């Protein structure tokens, strides 16, 4: 709607947000799965243990 | 519902009614009335409850966390062995306030309990208490704010310095 | 943050495309939804920090004054969406500009993880602050106050750019959690003692410490409202914030080098208390309030134990909503009477009998009620520094007596006694003004029922 | 003196509007400003955010401190070992100087 | 009469007697009844410090 | 025995031998001094008593007050051996005097602890 | 336990029912203050089922239900502490509060706030019991400021008028002054025991308590009006008269007494202590029963009875006896109260005169407030079996046979006597003799409200210490072996300070006339304490702050040392640089000085 075409601004700027913070964590999977503390073996359909 | 091994109680003892009196007694009756009119609804409701509970059962955990190496162990400056061993120290930093929180606990609920008696019957804990306080107080005190595993180790060092040279000259 | 960085930058787009009759309420709507969405913050854990990427990260203490940024911007909109209505509508959209980009380099300096971000962020906020009391301020000393506020700052804070930089090439980072386990001893130098001022003489100047408070009193009584809120309920914690971080690679030196300037707060206070009871501008004095409450979070700061930060952290957000409310409070008496002269319209309770409540429970936090947040950070801070010296709780003592003087001066003086005469536009409180009132004490009172939220890290 | 105009008379909100809620002059946008404020400020988040933080999943970490210092207390006591000790690190893995 | 003419920075500003606002007479018809003040007077430099619920300058009986 | 005043008791108005020697030259003063009290009544009251008037009848008198109260201060300020004295007297003691209060208490409670003769038996939190 | 911890909860959260439907859920407007005295006399039934099973078999227990806060090794828990004194106390405060409320509901009547009026006085005892359940020191803090705040807007009730603006603000400054107190003991007690609770204080039982203790005295100082603190009390009669009665029974005042009874495990080894307590109280006791002796307001002399009264318990803490103390407390709330329910009786009826040089005469226009008063009179000064006789005596036995400061002593003994003249000027002045009222009568105690309000507290008056100390357990031994005359003080000295009183009251007929005393200026005008003090504290207190604060140092010298004087420099400088006459000649000029300058100064071209 022209009237209300304006009000998806922020929401849609929240997911993008949230998008490119979900991006960032992809970029620092260099230990996961690795630290002493939370190193395991993975479930057998388990690819990684986080994303 | 509670570990009462962590949270000890000494067997109540209960005195049995002698009156010395014809006089009925009120609270003989109040209790019944309370019994009769406040706890057996609640009791009920309760029970409705639990009942509801039980058709849905599901369980959580208590997490575990393994061990790994301590800061005494971590190379200078080596961010990645001392971040691990930074982050256990503080958890266990956590766990050493809660149980000297238990132990107060306890010293507390015997001051009540043992009434007038307290000061001869609680010496047990007051002396648990006196204990735990002094280990902890060398553990953590006089770290600061921004503590750290290195900073108590710092300090461990210096009192262990300490007892080493007057154990010398003796 | 990206999450709250990027709905925070398309509230300009709204509020430039919005219809011309629409701009408060589409502006005011959806950074009410932005604040909703920062109580996610409150993810922390028992030791680790939340640490999002390598531009970002949020703590305990971070997260607390990320969520009283958000929640301010809308209060702010409230606040300010009548006096600017005249105003023609590019100048209102350029207004509420200035503050939503006031809150995106707010966001960003609580999270900043590198210490030189953080100073840039630091830095940048002072540009929207100054457009808005120079461009936007009432009268003609807003130009010299905007002077002071702009020299003061940058005063302290070129020499902490200077430090920062020496900083990194000594250790090699500015890291936030880099210098947490990389931080080195600070040892008895000349060298280290300027070092030491230059690190923490712009969030003294900030804060600000007395001695370096005189820019602040004239910053308030020449702002707009909405600066007035901004300036006193976050501006001011930008210098606490920073000295929390910055005096982790201090140490050992504050042992020593703080002694002034817990001598200057500790007898600041009391002198800023006092001078309280002789004001006679409403806003001078709630800014003077100011500087005796933030004279209490440098000695804490300064002192560093677990519980002085505690304390600390809780002022901060305490004092936030409490001087953001008298802000508020004093001006709904300017829009009617058109003066900040405290004596000049009494007996208020008489005409206006909801806003006298308001006035009550604002002047209550002020005082630290028990078992308010601002009296829990107070005691919090009180119990540290006696252990410091038990000298300092006579201290102490005496500027609590004096504090209840001035805030039940400030209400008994405009709320009690006989209505003056001759003033007769006193119209009834407005639904508008209600709610900010409300909205900014109830918040401050539901924190009683939890208050480990804003006690900080070291909780 | 110069050409200026004159100040204008603040206007009250009232005379035009008498339901005004003091948002604007025009009724329906104040009623909507009103509307706005009223339900993204207090329905949802002073009430959902006050259910949101009353509960947060063990904030920091408290609840989970008093249920493992529960099971180190109970093992320690059951064999007979102290409840803490003064040392936090093994004096075997500290090498001190001289 | 202004304040002696010293650093301290009173300027022309007159200097009035040193007596609170409650010694002025409480029958007349003041145009501030609780301060008793009249529109236009000029007010003392401590008029804040001499309202009727601070310092009292009184005649005392003893 | 006769009444002394003092600056927190004035003189009474009918113990004032100036009260009752009241001259023509005394008289055409509290004459003056009604006609511009009259006159400033007057030029309220047309404002106060005006049915058309809604607001605050500025008042000069309270405008200078407030003006003098603040900035009028720094420009007629001069630094000479008063206003120096008095500046470092309440301006530098105070800090000086209580730095070393507390730095001598601050010593004090130091050397105790590090020779452990003070009582810090349960004391575990700072 | 089920029903005791159960019911001991329901009394409090009984009391909140009221304040909660102010939020207009099922709000009935017409009859607020009836619906909030109903609730405190349910509250009273309530109440006493817990102190009947306490009588019983000595039940005490605590309460922690709701963990607020841990920090670090502080757990701070709401905890109710239902203990002898809690038990004892809250059925006295409620019963009192109670009579309270039913005569507001007639003084009140036709006050346009009575809603908010009872709102506020019911909030005034809710923070009361928060105080008196309380088991950690931090929430003892929000029931000892909470009281303070109430009793702030209950003193200016009246806020149109300046000098109930006053008097409310002083008693937050005298109150706030003794909770510096209050926080030195919080911050001793954390660094040095770790804890707020009562038990850990308890437990640990530090031997150097003379810091906490004398906190905790400086605290009691302030909330209970003992000398040096004191001019605020008699300052509050600015409020309405129910406030008068409720601040000087059943709340605000006693809870100082009420804090160093709650700590008496402390003080009882403390020497040191007892004795400050006891001469603190001692003077106290003496000096406002002499300031009473010439008080012509009939509130203000009741007020100047309660601070004498109060004094009097703060000796009884000072020799030791902690329970004798508490039970004055519970025996004063009954004729206390019914005292100023009285003097607002005839204050009414003489439409709201309250100089008793203007009473007299009403002996038989008021025959029932004639009868309250006689009784309230004859409770306050001792006379045997009735409920003030039941503490008093005791404690001047206790005072008479126990090692103590021989002053102290007499000081006490000579207020007991000058309690018995103060009484006696109230009566001679408001009952007896000849009317001095106006001439239009309106003369009138016959409302039931009125009535049966002060009936009960009647009925307390007479039989209340009879029964509380017949059924309260032993917890000292108490002396009763003594020579006649140290067991018979108290009686004696009553009775001829009644003689004395009235040789002094018949005098004033006589057709002669008397010029004063110094005594009689010194009593009348309260020992010059508040007119020396409340005029050079406040004028030199507000001088420092606009003279040398503000000006001098905020708006000067502050200013002068950086932006001002740096700012010049600049200015003189920029002229320097600036102040060319644009002259070829001249610039060139000065390139062949920095030339030279630069060899044979600088060595620049080396
Ligand atoms: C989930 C998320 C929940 C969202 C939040 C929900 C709570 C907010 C409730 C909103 C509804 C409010 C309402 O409609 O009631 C109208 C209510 C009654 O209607 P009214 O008579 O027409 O009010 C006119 C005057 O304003 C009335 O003025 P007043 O003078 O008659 O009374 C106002 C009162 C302010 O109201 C109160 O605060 C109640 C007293 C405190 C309890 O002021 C005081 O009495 C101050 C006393 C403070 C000292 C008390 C001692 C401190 C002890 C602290 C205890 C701590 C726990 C242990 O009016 C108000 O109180 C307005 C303020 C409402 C907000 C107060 C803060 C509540 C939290
Ligand atoms: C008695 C009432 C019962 C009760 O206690 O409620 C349950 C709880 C407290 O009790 P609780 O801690 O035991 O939690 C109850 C739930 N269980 C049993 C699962 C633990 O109430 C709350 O926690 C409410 C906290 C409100 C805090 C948030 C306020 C709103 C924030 C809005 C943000 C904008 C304002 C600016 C904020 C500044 C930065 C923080
Ligand atoms: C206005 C005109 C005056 C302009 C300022 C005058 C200069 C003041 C310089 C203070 C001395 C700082 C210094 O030179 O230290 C140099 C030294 C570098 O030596 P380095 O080998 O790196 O390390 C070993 C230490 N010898 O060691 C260091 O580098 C440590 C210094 C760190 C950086 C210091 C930052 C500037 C300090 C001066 C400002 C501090 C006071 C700020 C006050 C602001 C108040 C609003
Ligand atoms: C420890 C350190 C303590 C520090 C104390 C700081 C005190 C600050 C000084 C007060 C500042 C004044 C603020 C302005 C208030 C004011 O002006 O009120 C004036 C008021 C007049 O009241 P009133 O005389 O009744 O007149 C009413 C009819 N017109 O008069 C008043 O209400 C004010 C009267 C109070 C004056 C202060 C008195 C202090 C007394 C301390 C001595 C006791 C010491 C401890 C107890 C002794 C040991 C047991
Ligand atoms: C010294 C401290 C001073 C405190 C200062 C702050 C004052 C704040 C105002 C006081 C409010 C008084 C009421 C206190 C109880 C309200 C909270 C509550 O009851 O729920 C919390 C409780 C959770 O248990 P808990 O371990 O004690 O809490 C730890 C986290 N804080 O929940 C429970 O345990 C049970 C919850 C279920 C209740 C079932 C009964 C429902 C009855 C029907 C609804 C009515
Ligand atoms: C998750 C995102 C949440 C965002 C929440 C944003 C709230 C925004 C509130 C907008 C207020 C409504 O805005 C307004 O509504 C009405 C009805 O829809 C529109 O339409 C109106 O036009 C005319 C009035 O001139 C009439 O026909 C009638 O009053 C109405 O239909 C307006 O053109 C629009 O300006
Ligand atoms: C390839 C690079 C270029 C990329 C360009 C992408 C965006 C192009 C947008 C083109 C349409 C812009 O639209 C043009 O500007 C605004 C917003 O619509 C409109 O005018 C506006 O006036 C006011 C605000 O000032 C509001 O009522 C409303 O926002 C709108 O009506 C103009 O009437 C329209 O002509
Ligand atoms: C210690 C760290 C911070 C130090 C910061 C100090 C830097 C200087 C800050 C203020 C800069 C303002 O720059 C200039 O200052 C002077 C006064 O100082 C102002 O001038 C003002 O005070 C002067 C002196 O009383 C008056 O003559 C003048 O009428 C008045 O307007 C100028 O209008 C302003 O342009
Ligand atoms: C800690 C280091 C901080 C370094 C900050 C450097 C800030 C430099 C600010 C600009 C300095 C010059 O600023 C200029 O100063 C002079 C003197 O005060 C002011 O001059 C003003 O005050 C003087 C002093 O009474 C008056 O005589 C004059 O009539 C008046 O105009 C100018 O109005 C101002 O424009």
């Amino acid at each position: 709607v022209r009237d209300h075409w304006v009000h998806v601004l922020v929401p849609m700027g929240f997911v993008f947000g949230y998008y490119l913070d979900r991006k960032n964590d992809e970029k620092l999977t260099a230990f996961r799965n690795k630290s002493l503390l939370y190193k395991r073996e993975l479930k057998p359909n388990e690819e990684v243990t986080w994303k | 519902s509670w570990d009462k091994d962590v949270y000890p109680e000494p067997p109540r003892r209960t005195p049995a009614p002698s009156p010395q009196t014809s006089l009925p007694n009120p609270i003989t009756y109040l209790t019944k009335a309370f019994d009769l009119l406040v706890d057996r609804p609640v009791t009920l409701v309760r029970e409705f409850i639990e009942r509801q509970h039980a058709k849905n059962k599901y369980y959580y955990y208590h997490r575990e966390f393994r061990r790994v190496p301590d800061i005494t162990e971590c190379q200078e400056k080596d961010v990645l062995c001392m971040f691990e061993a930074e982050m256990q120290w503080r958890r266990d930093y956590k766990v050493d306030q809660e149980i000297v929180n238990i132990i107060q606990e306890r010293l507390k609920a015997c001051q009540q309990r043992e009434g007038e008696s307290h000061r001869q019957n609680c010496a047990k804990e007051l002396e648990q208490f006196t204990q735990v306080v002094k280990a902890y107080q060398d553990r953590y005190h006089d770290l600061g704010a921004h503590y750290s595993a290195r900073k108590c180790l710092a300090k461990q060092k210096q009192r262990m310095l300490a007892e080493r040279k007057a154990a010398k000259e003796a | 943050m990206l999450k709250y960085i990027i709905p925070t930058i398309m509230l300009m787009p709204l509020t430039w495309l919005s219809k011309n009759n629409m701009i408060w309420v589409n502006s005011t709507a959806h950074s009410l939804l932005i604040s909703f969405t920062s109580l996610l913050l409150m993810n922390q854990f028992g030791d680790n920090s939340l640490n999002f990427s390598l531009l970002f990260f949020s703590d305990s203490l971070s997260t607390p004054l990320l969520i009283l940024t958000m929640w301010l911007l809308p209060l702010m909109l409230m606040a300010s969406q009548h006096h600017l209505s005249k105003e023609n509508l590019t100048r209102k959209k350029l207004f509420i500009t200035m503050l939503i980009s006031l809150q995106l380099f707010l966001i960003m300096t609580f999270t900043a993880m590198e210490l030189i971000l953080f100073y840039i962020l630091f830095e940048a906020t002072l540009v929207p602050t100054l457009i808005i009391i120079t461009r936007w301020g009432n009268q003609t000393e807003r130009l010299n106050a905007g002077l002071y506020f702009l020299f003061y700052t940058l005063a302290g804070s070129l020499p902490l750019l200077v430090a920062l930089i020496y900083i990194q090439n000594t250790v090699g980072s500015l890291n936030f959690l880099m210098l947490q386990y990389w931080v080195q001893p600070v040892h008895n130098s000349w060298s280290n003692v300027f070092m030491w001022l230059a690190c923490m003489m712009a969030f003294m100047v900030k804060m600000p410490l007395y001695g370096l408070h005189l820019w602040l009193p004239k910053a308030h009584v020449e702002a707009p409202i909405a600066g007035s809120m901004v300036l006193a309920a976050v501006l001011l914690k930008l210098g606490g914030y920073g000295m929390l971080r910055i005096t982790l690679i201090l140490n050992p030196m504050t042992d020593f080098m703080a002694y002034p300037f817990i001598m200057l707060s500790l007898w600041g206070m009391i002198m800023t208390s006092s001078i309280c009871l002789r004001q006679t501008d409403l806003k001078s004095l709630i800014a003077y309030s100011s500087v005796s409450h933030m004279a209490l979070v440098i000695v804490a700061i300064l002192i560093q134990t677990p519980w002085s930060y505690m304390g600390a952290t809780a002022l901060m957000i305490a004092h936030g909503l409490t001087s953001s409310m008298l802000f508020c409070l004093a001006n709904s008496n300017y829009e009617r009477i058109h003066s900040r002269t405290m004596i000049l319209a009494r007996g208020l309770q008489t005409l206006l009998p909801l806003m006298a409540t308001w006035w009550l429970l604002a002047s209550l936090t002020n005082l630290a009620l028990p078992p308010t947040i601002n009296l829990i950070g107070e005691l919090f801070v009180v119990m540290s520094t006696f252990s410091w010296s038990n000298i300092t709780i006579i201290l102490m003592g005496v500027n609590m007596v004096i504090t209840a003087l001035y805030s039940l001066y400030m209400l008994i003086m405009t709320q009690r006694g006989k209505y003056t005469y001759h003033i007769n536009n006193i119209s009834p409180s407005f639904t508008r003004e209600n709610a900010l009132m409300s909205l900014h004490i109830l918040p401050l009172l539901l924190l009683t029922l939890n208050p480990k939220i804003i006690l900080g890290p070291l909780y | 003196r110069w050409q200026e105009d004159p100040e204008p008379e603040d206007e009250n909100l009232y005379e035009k509007n008498p339901d005004s809620h003091g948002y604007d002059k025009d009724p329906a946008v104040d009623i909507w400003n009103m509307r706005v404020v009223f339900f993204f400020g207090f329905s949802i988040v002073l009430v959902l955010g006050s259910t949101f933080v009353a509960y947060l999943p063990d904030y920091r970490m408290q609840e989970w401190a008093r249920r493992e210092a529960e099971r180190l207390v109970k093992y320690r006591e059951a064999h007979g070992l102290p409840i803490m000790e003064s040392n936090c690190f093994d004096p075997s893995k500290i090498q001190l100087p001289e | 009469e202004p304040y002696p003419d010293d650093g301290t920075g009173y300027g022309d500003y007159p200097k009035l007697p040193d007596r609170s606002q409650q010694e002025r007479d409480p029958w007349y018809d003041w145009d501030h009844p609780d301060l008793r003040l009249n529109w236009g007077e000029p007010m003392h430099w401590d008029l804040d410090m001499y309202i009727r619920n601070r310092v009292d300058t009184s005649p005392t009986p003893v | 025995p006769k009444y002394e005043a003092s600056r927190l008791s004035s003189l009474p108005t009918t113990l004032d031998p100036a009260e009752y020697d009241i001259s023509s030259e005394t008289r055409k003063a509290q004459a003056e001094r009604l006609a511009i009290r009259s006159r400033l009544k007057r030029e309220y009251q047309l404002q106060y008593y005006d049915p058309s008037r809604r607001g605050v009848i500025e008042d000069p008198a309270l405008v200078r007050w407030t003006y003098a109260r603040s900035a009028n201060i720094y420009p007629n300020f001069r630094p000479n051996t008063k206003t120096s004295l008095l500046g470092a007297l309440f301006g530098i003691g105070p800090l000086v005097f209580w730095y070393y209060v507390f730095k001598t208490d601050r010593d004090r409670k130091e050397k105790l602890i590090q020779e452990g003769k003070l009582d810090r038996t349960f004391n575990i939190s700072y | 336990m089920n029903m005791f911890s159960s019911l001991s909860l329901v009394t409090l959260l009984l009391l909140t029912m009221p304040i909660m439907m102010m939020s207009f859920n099922t709000y009935k407007p017409s009859n607020y203050p009836l619906y909030v005295k109903t609730a405190i006399s349910y509250a009273f039934i309530t109440s006493m089922i817990p102190t009947m099973m306490f009588i019983h078999s000595g039940q005490e227990l605590i309460i922690s239900n709701w963990h607020w806060l841990t920090i670090q090794t502080l757990k701070l828990s709401l905890s109710f502490k239902m203990d002898y004194f809690s038990m004892m106390f809250i059925p006295v405060a409620l019963f009192v509060t109670w009579s309270i409320m039913e005569f507001s509901m007639w003084y009140m009547y036709s006050d346009p706030n009575i809603n908010k009026f009872f709102k506020y006085l019911l909030l005034f005892l809710i923070t009361m019991l928060i105080l008196v359940t309380a088991n950690n020191l931090f929430q003892l803090f929000i029931g000892w400021e909470g009281v303070g705040i109430m009793s702030f807007l209950l003193i200016g009730w009246w806020y149109g008028r300046a000098d109930a603006n006053t008097a409310a603000l002083q008693a937050i400054l005298y109150n706030r002054i003794g909770d510096i107190g209050f926080i030195l003991a919080m911050a001793w007690f954390l660094t040095n025991l770790n804890t707020w609770d009562l038990q850990q204080i308890f437990m640990l039982n530090p031997s150097d308590s003379n810091m906490p203790l004398i906190g905790l005295a400086l605290a009691a100082t302030g909330k209970s009006a003992q000398f040096g603190l004191h001019p605020w009390l008699p300052s509050a009669m600015e409020g309405p008269t129910p406030v008068s009665a409720l601040l000087h029974s059943s709340t605000m005042v006693v809870a100082g007494i009420f804090l160093l009874i709650r700590f008496y495990p402390l003080t009882e080894n403390n020497k040191y202590i007892q004795s400050i307590t006891l001469c603190l109280g001692a003077i106290t006791t003496l000096f406002t029963a002499m300031c009473a002796l010439t008080q012509n307001d009939i509130k203000k002399i009741i007020a100047f009875s309660t601070s004498s009264q109060l004094g009097l318990m703060m000796v009884t803490i000072g020799i030791n006896q902690p329970y004798l103390a508490f039970l004055h407390i519970c025996t004063h709330a009954f004729f206390k109260a019914m005292l100023f329910m009285c003097s607002g009786s005839i204050i009414h009826s003489l439409n709201d005169e309250q100089d008793i040089r203007k009473m007299g005469g009403l002996f038989k226009a008021m025959p029932f407030t004639t009868t309250a008063l006689i009784v309230g009179s004859l409770a306050l000064t001792g006379m045997p079996f009735l409920t003030g006789f039941y503490s008093k005596d005791l404690i001047i036995e206790a005072a008479n046979t126990s090692y103590t400061n021989a002053w102290a002593l007499l000081m006490t003994l000579i207020a007991t006597s000058f309690t018995a003249i103060y009484s006696t000027r109230i009566i001679f002045f408001a009952l007896l003799g000849q009317p001095r009222f106006p001439t239009l009568v309106n003369i009138n105690e016959n409302n039931p409200l009125l009535i049966n309000s002060i009936k009960r507290l009647l009925i307390g008056s007479l039989f209340a210490g009879y029964i509380i100390s017949n059924n309260i357990p032993p917890t000292t031994i108490p002396q009763m072996t003594m020579p006649y005359y140290l067991k018979t003080t108290a009686l004696i000295v009553t009775i001829l300070g009644f003689i004395l009183a009235l040789e002094i009251s018949n005098m004033t007929k006589n057709l002669k006339y008397h010029y004063p005393s110094n005594a009689f200026k010194f009593s009348t005008l309260l020992g010059y304490f508040p007119t020396i003090m409340h005029r050079l504290a406040p004028y030199m207190n507000l001088s420092m702050s606009q003279k040398s604060a503000s000006s001098l140092l905020d708006l000067i010298w502050l200013e002068a040392i950086l932006p001002k004087t740096i700012s010049l420099a600049q200015m003189k400088a920029s002229t320097l640089v600036t102040n060319q006459k644009g002259l070829i000649k001249l610039y060139f000029l000065s390139f062949l000085i920095t030339i030279l300058i630069s060899m044979i100064l600088f060595n620049f071209h080396e």
